[PDB]
RNA sequence: GGCUAAUCCCCCAUGUGGACCCGCCCCUUGGGGUGUGUCCAAAGGGCUUUGCCCGCUUCCGGAUGGGCCCGCGUCCCAUCAGCUAGUUGGUGGGGUAAUGGCCCACCAAGGCGACGACGGGUAGCCGGUCUGAGAGGAUGGCCGGCCACAGGGGCACUGAGACACGGGCCCCACUCCUACGGGAGGCAGCAGUUAGGAAUCUUCCGCAAUGGGCGCAAGCCUGACGGAGCGACGCCGCUUGGAGGAAGAAGCCCUUCGGGGUGUAAACUCCUGAACCCGGGACGAAACCCCCGACGAGGGGACUGACGGUACCGGGGUAAUAGCGCCGGCCAACUCCGUGCCAGCAGCCGCGGUAAUACGGAGGGCGCGAGCGUUACCCGGAUUCACUGGGCGUAAAGGGCGUGUAGGCGGCCUGGGGCGUCCCAUGUGAAAGACCACGGCUCAACCGUGGGGGAGCGUGGGAUACGCUCAGGCUAGACGGUGGGAGAGGGUGGUGGAAUUCCCGGAGUAGCGGUGAAAUGCGCAGAUACCGGGAGGAACGCCGAUGGCGAAGGCAGCCACCUGGUCCACCCGUGACGCUGAGGCGCGAAAGCGUGGGGAGCAAACCGGAUUAGAUACCCGGGUAGUCCACGCCCUAAACGAUGCGCGCUAGGUCUCUGGGUCUCCUGGGGGCCGAAGCUAACGCGUUAAGCGCGCCGCCUGGGGAGUACGGCCGCAAGGC
RNA sequence: UUCCCGGGCCUUGUACACACCGCCCGUCACGCCAUGGGAGCGGGCUCUACCCGAAGUCGCCGGGAGCCUACGGGCAGGCGCCGAGGGUAGGGCCCGUGACUGGGGCGAAGUCGUAACAAGGUAGCUGUACCGGAAGGUGCGGCUGGAUCCUUUCU
């Protein structure tokens, strides 16, 4: 473009969306569980994963990724919700975050544990 | 029409030296003799002169070389291996004298027209000057 | 209703001076002087009361604080294009400290807008901050500056100052009081509660310091402030020991059963001595006051801590917290077991469907370390909005073509000016931060002191190359003159032949037609094939090209008139009159729409015949719109060179069309093909650029959603932009 | 040497590359996220015309119609303009809700066709137009971004 358009005219600034409406740009968001269910993976893989439908304090209902081993949520639990997506499952942008509030950390897991939410074993 | 005749005249010379000639005519005016007095001065040409073609008057450029070569393109080095117009009609450039700019790392040039006269960089700091900045050469 | 004091209020007086009307002078927007006329002051209190301190009045200047006004800068949407009635100016007037439609009456009919008015969306702004090699992007928490608001909206009073957060009136919502009449509230002040949230502290100490209000002072007030508490929220310092100690215990790990690993790590040896115990124990603090001198200066001169018995100095003294992520590649770190498309991992690529260095533990390893990881957000990377610094022949991207408005851009020579541009001087660019140096807490973080820098804008001075500009030349660009050319360029009328169809006539039988084969159809009302005559419509064989003309779409018989563009020669005329071109306006294949004609052949739809597994298709036979014309719409396209216009530069060779030449050839101007240099991802391009440059317009920014939705505008609709 | 099969060499087109037992397009069915439209409803705001109008400033009255008076005037009170806001009647504005529905886009992967890529078996693409609810056929015109000089599907 000559320089005359740039002036006539001038460079667009681009914009962005929020991969993640947690809305409120907070960094994660409380919410009440509706469903916990399992689904199937998209095409590459096979497997049974673990996720629950939300109602968040943001006016706002998402399905979230149930992450670690042993879950023990329900229809009931009220949870946290994180931000990040299962690469090959529909509609889940989130994940839950275990250890807070009613979905605890998962059991018997010795490695990576700040993640996964689950305290450290004792030793004698 | 004709439309910035001071890049006409770099690039006259740009593209006689790709094909080596010897000398070309820019028609001509003061203003481009000035930057060519500057460009003998420097080195990058060996020189002008006036000349009329069919009445009307030109420069004759005459233009240098490097020696001849080895393997295979014998095509000598070029003597201004880069010329290039700075500030152009739709967009002007004017540089303060604390501007004015490294080319090359000092082995090249920077035509400035001042208001003393046309300079080349350094000599427009030296002189204490600004100006508009013509065309860089290396 | 009644009493009463004052530095409360009022009235005379004095007039230093001041206000105001009219005159004069100077100055120049309402600045200053002056004359006359008019109007204007005051408060007392304390002492050692004979003199001073504290105040009071009118004025003049100062200082500091502000009001108002102007240039310039200050986000997204044009799917917001028009907005405007005090609105734009004026005269008089009200108001104010003061200019002002700030307000009011009367008069004019203006003001603003693509240089984005109006509208909608978001938003306190800056110093600075984070990021970036920079340009730039992002942001504006704390500290400093300005603004604005104090439950929502309106309003004024008081005052030097407010339209007043802890002042007042009214309306509205809500909480509380209520004898139902009516009243009271206003933490976005320090703490604290409550909700909401992922989440954000103590209802602490102190007036010692610093600062502020009142006070002659003593002194009161101060949730300003100085401190302490809480939270790894951030930064900085610091500890979890130091040295010696196996050719290397045990356990645990692999193992090729030889061994290798953990590892100088531990045990143990020895030394220091975080915590902690003990004593001493701050600066911050010298004023205000005291006295002498005169309540000055000067001089001495004593009282005054929250933090705190804290920081710190001395003494004594204990081996005395480690965690977190990661180890398939990007990426530093590999092995065994377990699971077997499961369980799971996952930033992207992609791991797991029996040997998994990718899942889960374990040994070991790497990285950090009172942290370490995660999510969110910002810059970076991203030269991926390209000013620095990108593109558009086939990758996304040249607008279908043109005319031409604003706008951008502008040959050569000289002169004036000096607006851009440059230089110097000076003002400004607060402080804090940032950069440099020195210093203060044992160091740093943190702080102080000094230095330096700095775009920008004010003023004064200066330069004149380029850019503006004004005046004057020029002729190389552009236009013109004359003479000559080629052409399916356009418009209008005319007219020629071939062919088809049809009708008439003659002659003549038994088929014709059509296909891979067939059938449908036609044919004894005599078709086909043949000869002659007529009617009508549409299109123009050969020439014809690898050709020409046009801006594009596009344009073919011949003739004449009307008409556009264009090339060459001559070098004659004007004298930069130029290029581009958002908006506009006009053209714009075919199909399509309206009205009216026309209708030979062809032919969407349709009817049939075949064909196939079916046929809705290809193939056959019929056939309607339509194709043609006039006029009026539609405005699309592989509207193709998938290549915007103009100009300048950069080997040649070859074929051609068409001018001019002294016509083996040279020289303009078109059309092609090869190929210098160069470009290009490649293919290709290559004086008919996709090369080298300059100007201006258009356009692009992953794919799908989709040329969809919605809004607008056009259109008769179809549908277009 | 035409043909059937298997093969060698050059060359050409290609969207194939587990390589034509290849690719792939659409329809109907079925499982998901999200959109428009959407009647009315619920509500926030703003504009205009009219109407009612608290406070308060200003303006006028301020009268043998009140209070003070040094008769100069002052206060009370009254009326008025302006006016926060409120009601009435229509234009947009945004949010929420929604019977009704439009395709959409992947997604288990079934359904019948074979439209495109090889001259994809009728060369393809294309603006349009009529048809078929299937890819689609056909008409007119254009493009080359087309190969070489009866039919016959799928894996
Ligand atoms: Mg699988
Ligand atoms: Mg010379
Ligand atoms: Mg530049
Ligand atoms: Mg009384
Ligand atoms: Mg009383
Ligand atoms: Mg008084
Ligand atoms: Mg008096
Ligand atoms: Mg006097
Ligand atoms: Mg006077
Ligand atoms: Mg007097
Ligand atoms: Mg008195
Ligand atoms: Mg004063
Ligand atoms: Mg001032
Ligand atoms: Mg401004
Ligand atoms: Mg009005
Ligand atoms: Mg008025
Ligand atoms: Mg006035
Ligand atoms: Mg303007
Ligand atoms: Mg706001
Ligand atoms: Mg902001
Ligand atoms: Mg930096
Ligand atoms: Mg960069
Ligand atoms: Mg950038
Ligand atoms: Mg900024
Ligand atoms: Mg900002
Ligand atoms: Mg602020
Ligand atoms: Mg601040
Ligand atoms: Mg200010
Ligand atoms: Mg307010
Ligand atoms: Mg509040
Ligand atoms: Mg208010
Ligand atoms: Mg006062
Ligand atoms: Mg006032
Ligand atoms: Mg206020
Ligand atoms: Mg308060
Ligand atoms: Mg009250
Ligand atoms: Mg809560
Ligand atoms: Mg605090
Ligand atoms: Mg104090
Ligand atoms: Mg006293
Ligand atoms: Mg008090
Ligand atoms: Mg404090
Ligand atoms: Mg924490
Ligand atoms: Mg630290
Ligand atoms: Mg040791
Ligand atoms: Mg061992
Ligand atoms: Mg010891
Ligand atoms: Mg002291
Ligand atoms: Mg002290
Ligand atoms: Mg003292
Ligand atoms: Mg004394
Ligand atoms: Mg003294
Ligand atoms: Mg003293
Ligand atoms: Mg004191
Ligand atoms: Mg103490
Ligand atoms: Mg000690
Ligand atoms: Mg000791
Ligand atoms: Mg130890
Ligand atoms: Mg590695
Ligand atoms: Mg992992
Ligand atoms: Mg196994
Ligand atoms: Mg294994
Ligand atoms: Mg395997
Ligand atoms: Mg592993
Ligand atoms: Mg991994
Ligand atoms: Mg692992
Ligand atoms: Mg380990
Ligand atoms: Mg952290
Ligand atoms: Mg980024
Ligand atoms: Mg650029
Ligand atoms: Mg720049
Ligand atoms: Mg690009
Ligand atoms: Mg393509
Ligand atoms: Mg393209
Ligand atoms: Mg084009
Ligand atoms: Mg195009
Ligand atoms: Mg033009
Ligand atoms: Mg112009
Ligand atoms: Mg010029
Ligand atoms: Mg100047
Ligand atoms: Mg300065
Ligand atoms: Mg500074
Ligand atoms: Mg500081
Ligand atoms: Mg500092
Ligand atoms: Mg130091
Ligand atoms: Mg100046
Ligand atoms: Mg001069
Ligand atoms: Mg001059
Ligand atoms: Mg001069
Ligand atoms: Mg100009
Ligand atoms: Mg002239
Ligand atoms: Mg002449
Ligand atoms: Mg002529
Ligand atoms: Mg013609
Ligand atoms: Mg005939
Ligand atoms: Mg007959
Ligand atoms: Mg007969
Ligand atoms: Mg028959
Ligand atoms: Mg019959
Ligand atoms: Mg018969
Ligand atoms: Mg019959
Ligand atoms: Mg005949
Ligand atoms: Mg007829
Ligand atoms: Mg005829
Ligand atoms: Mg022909
Ligand atoms: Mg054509
Ligand atoms: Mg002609
Ligand atoms: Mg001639
Ligand atoms: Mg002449
Ligand atoms: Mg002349
Ligand atoms: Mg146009
Ligand atoms: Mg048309
Ligand atoms: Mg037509
Ligand atoms: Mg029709
Ligand atoms: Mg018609
Ligand atoms: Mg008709
Ligand atoms: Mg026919
Ligand atoms: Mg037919
Ligand atoms: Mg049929
Ligand atoms: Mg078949
Ligand atoms: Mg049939
Ligand atoms: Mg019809
Ligand atoms: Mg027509
Ligand atoms: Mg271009
Ligand atoms: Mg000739
Ligand atoms: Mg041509
Ligand atoms: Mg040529
Ligand atoms: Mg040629
Ligand atoms: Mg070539
Ligand atoms: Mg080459
Ligand atoms: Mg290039
Ligand atoms: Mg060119
Ligand atoms: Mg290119
Ligand atoms: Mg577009
Ligand atoms: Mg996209
Ligand atoms: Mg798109
Ligand atoms: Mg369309
Ligand atoms: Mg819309
Ligand atoms: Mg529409
Ligand atoms: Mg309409
Ligand atoms: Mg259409
Ligand atoms: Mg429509
Ligand atoms: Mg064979
Ligand atoms: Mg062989
Ligand atoms: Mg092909
Ligand atoms: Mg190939
Ligand atoms: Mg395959
Ligand atoms: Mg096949
Ligand atoms: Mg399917
Ligand atoms: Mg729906
Ligand atoms: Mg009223
Ligand atoms: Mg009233
Ligand atoms: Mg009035
Ligand atoms: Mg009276
Ligand atoms: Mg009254
Ligand atoms: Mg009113
Ligand atoms: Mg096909
Ligand atoms: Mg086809
Ligand atoms: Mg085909
Ligand atoms: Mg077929
Ligand atoms: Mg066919
Ligand atoms: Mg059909
Ligand atoms: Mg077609
Ligand atoms: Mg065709
Ligand atoms: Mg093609
Ligand atoms: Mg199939």
């Amino acid at each position: 473009p000559t320089i005359n358009q740039l002036v006539r005219k001038g460079r667009e600034k681009v914009r962005k969306k929020s991969k993640v409406p947690a809305l409120k740009g907070a960094p994660f968001r409380r919410g009440v569980c509706t469903v916990v269910r399992t689904v199937t993976p998209k095409k590459p893989n096979s497997a049974l994963r673990k996720v629950a439908k939300v109602r968040l304090t943001s006016g706002y209902e998402v399905t979230a990724y149930i992450p670690g081993e042993g879950h023990n949520l329900q229809e009931h639990s009220v949870v946290l919700i994180r931000g990040g997506r299962v690469k090959d499952l529909w509609g889940v942008r989130y994940h839950i975050v275990r250890g807070v509030y009613d979905a605890a950390g998962v059991k018997d897991r010795k490695k990576s544990r700040s993640k996964y939410g689950t305290k450290k074993p004792k030793e004698a | 029409m004709l439309t910035d005749p001071i890049a006409d005249m770099l690039t006259r010379i740009r593209n006689a030296t790709r094909v080596y000639k010897e000398s070309t005519d820019v028609p001509a005016s003061r203003f481009k003799e000035e930057i060519l007095r500057i460009l003998a001065r420097e080195g990058f040409i060996k020189g002008y002169e006036r000349v009329d073609v069919d009445g009307k008057p030109y420069l004759r450029v005459y233009l240098k070389y490097g020696p001849r070569r080895q393997g295979p393109d014998p095509r000598p080095e070029q003597v201004i291996h880069h010329i290039r117009r700075i500030s152009k009609p739709g967009r002007r450039v004017y540089v303060g004298v604390k501007e004015i700019p490294r080319v090359r790392r000092g082995l090249g040039i920077a035509i400035l027209s001042t208001s003393k006269g046309v300079l080349t960089d350094r000599e427009a700091r030296k002189l204490g000057v600004g100006g508009e900045l013509i065309c860089e050469v290396w």
